[PDB]
């Protein structure tokens, strides 16, 4: 009953953490888009330095490069703050999958070894809550590791088609399958959160 | 008949222009929803094109990332069909607005044709101090019925360019979409409802 | 080298809009000639009205010549028919402006109906960077043809209602005449000729 | 970008129309030279008529005066056909100078009035494309009006030294200064036709 309430409690926290992930991802996409506009504005200024090639654009190359650096490191720290925010979510997500992970370990043990399985709610056995908690966790573990790589390489790259694809992966997150919203509803309707 | 055979027409107009006022509110609330939808269509077009150009790439950062090039493409198309389905919902709103006005105006014109020979040619053309002439009331409803029907055709045909799949064509969708509005009579439905604002509250 | 059946329509429009600009010059120069003429009509209406109010009264100083009311009125009515004859000349100008646009646009539409099935439904709707779509080109000429015919009706009906007596109506002629313009779309022909001003010079 | 393609298009059309002018000028010089030789051939035959016997009337004079006139009117229409051809070219020249004139009309607004004008190609502002289109237009506009006057007076004149000077002006063309060939190359090398 306490393990049953914690399954319902984890099911609720899984929904809240997903909303926190997509919300922080929106603020991160704004920072990343500003990084892209900073790379494009620097390339645009590089053409202006080649047009007004007087002995005053080679000085403004140093002025613009310093404003570019100070804003780039500020956006890198802002984007790293978004990474840390998504990492705290991922830590809580691993904590939700590991907390559930203990429940069935002692639930199948309390009654010997396979004698009869009591349903925690109306139908879903305790094992089925793992297949959702593990798939949801592995999806965001891959997504977090990808978003880290995109954050590092976005500032280093200069290719336009690569910058667009970098922003593309960040906006719509790939590793989180589209069916993840349905698997969440299949568990929220089971635990009693979603209205009957 | 009534003590004045024109009262049946004035009552039809007093009930028709407030309906046109509601339909213009839905017509504009749908066109505003189409500005970011077409912007997201041009946005996904740029992403899809750049991603397809980079099918030959060998990025060192792309290591230990399986099916990433494959999933991104599928994920872009899913988000694209969502924008297309929402644009189809907005066309349904613009079509419903067109069918509403094209039906109310036809019913008001049927009421007029019942008493066309009994009201008199002088009572229709004669205006009041604050209400325009009943002839201009009907002719303005004819211009409004034209504005919605002539715009809905261009709205649907221009939004049929998605069938070409041309990444360059769908990138200029918001550029040509705003051309349909500015080229039409943008200040027409709100301007006709202004001259009749005194006739409604009688 | 180029699309042949579209050049016949493009040349028809390049020759039609300069005609609308000439007809608008005479149309506006005639409505300006009606502003002081109707003002003098309201003046003669006030004189005839005040004289008619005091045609049955008997002021002792004017009793010395009792044949004064007859001579004064005849001289007033002579100046009234002079204004009416000049106003009829301005109606002839507005009639000529209406007949020129309503006939030339029909001739341009004959050229269009010759190639309506050959140009293609896609070539008409497609606009250029500075020239509007050929569909908007023709529909705007229909709106100008409506504007002149719908205004000529009000100009002619209002200038024929003055003959039906009513000493008060001819005193309020400039009030309802200036209403004809303000109630219609006065700034319509000048805007259509502005969007097509880029199409005329190639 | 659209201003760049139309400027490059004008640069090509400006070159093509010049080639049509020099070709029609050759055919026009052939027609005009035949008129000059026709005037001289009649004078030479008039000297032969004075060397003829006194007991001879105008037997061949009536035949030659009609054939000489009919051929003169035929050559006047042939030269006038060349004039009309060069006039159609000059009309297209005015269409190229007004099109370029409009390109800079929208270029001066795009960059306010306080920012420098970025060169449409490598080293040419949009304004400079107008100053060439206007001077080139003025040159051939003057040349066209002269060729009209020379064509009219060539058939009317009988002065030998005046006829020679008439052919000289059509041949070299005075109003077309020698610098027209260099300004044409400065357009094509900029727009990308000629290799820099």
């Amino acid at each position: 009953m306490v393990s049953a309430r914690k399954i319902k409690d984890n099911a609720a926290d899984w929904h809240n953490l997903i909303l926190k992930w997509e919300t922080l991802n929106d603020a991160g996409f704004t920072t990343a888009n500003n990084i892209a506009n900073l790379k494009i504005s620097l390339l645009n200024k590089d053409k202006i330095e080649l047009d007004s090639s007087s002995p005053a654009s080679k000085e403004n190359e140093e002025k613009v490069c310093l404003e570019y650096n100070e804003e780039l490191e500020k956006l890198c720290e802002e984007l790293q703050a978004t990474l840390d925010g998504l990492t705290k979510i991922q830590v809580k997500m691993e904590k939700l999958s590991s907390t559930t992970k203990g429940i069935c370990e002692l639930e199948n043990y309390h009654y010997g070894e396979e004698s009869k399985r009591p349903p925690l709610f109306h139908t879903w056995p305790t094992t089925h809550f793992y297949e959702v908690s593990h798939k949801l966790l592995e999806m965001y573990r891959k997504e977090l590791l990808l978003k880290r790589t995109v954050a590092k390489e976005l500032a280093h790259t200069g290719d336009p088609d690569l910058t667009l694809s970098y922003l593309s992966m960040w906006l719509h997150q790939p590793y989180v399958e589209s069916d993840s919203r349905l698997h969440l509803e299949s568990m929220l309707l089971e635990t009693g959160h979603r209205a009957l | 008949t009534q003590d004045r055979p024109l009262l049946a027409v004035q009552e039809a107009l007093k009930k028709c222009f407030p309906v046109v006022e509601e339909q213009q509110g839905l017509w504009q609330s749908a066109l505003r929803d189409c500005q970011p939808l077409l912007s997201s269509l041009s946005n996904l077009a740029e992403q899809l094109q750049a991603a397809q150009n980079l099918r030959f790439e060998d990025v060192p950062a792309l290591r230990a990332f399986p099916d990433l090039k494959e999933r991104l493409r599928r994920k872009q198309l899913v988000a694209g069909d969502i924008v297309l389905d929402k644009l189809g919902e907005r066309l349904a709103i613009l079509l419903k607005v067109r069918d509403m006005v094209s039906s109310h105006v036809e019913r008001v014109f049927q009421i007029y044709e019942q008493h066309a020979d009994t009201v008199g040619i002088d009572a229709v053309l004669q205006p009041s101090a604050v209400s325009p002439s009943v002839a201009d009331m009907l002719e303005w409803l004819q211009d409004i019925e034209r504005h919605y029907r002539k715009s809905y055709l261009k709205r649907k045909y221009l939004l049929s360019s998605i069938q070409w799949g041309d990444l360059a064509n769908i990138q200029a969708l918001p550029k040509a979409w705003d051309r349909i509005s500015k080229d039409e009579h943008q200040d027409l439905v709100q301007d006709i409802l202004l001259n009749v604002s005194f006739f409604l509250e009688e």
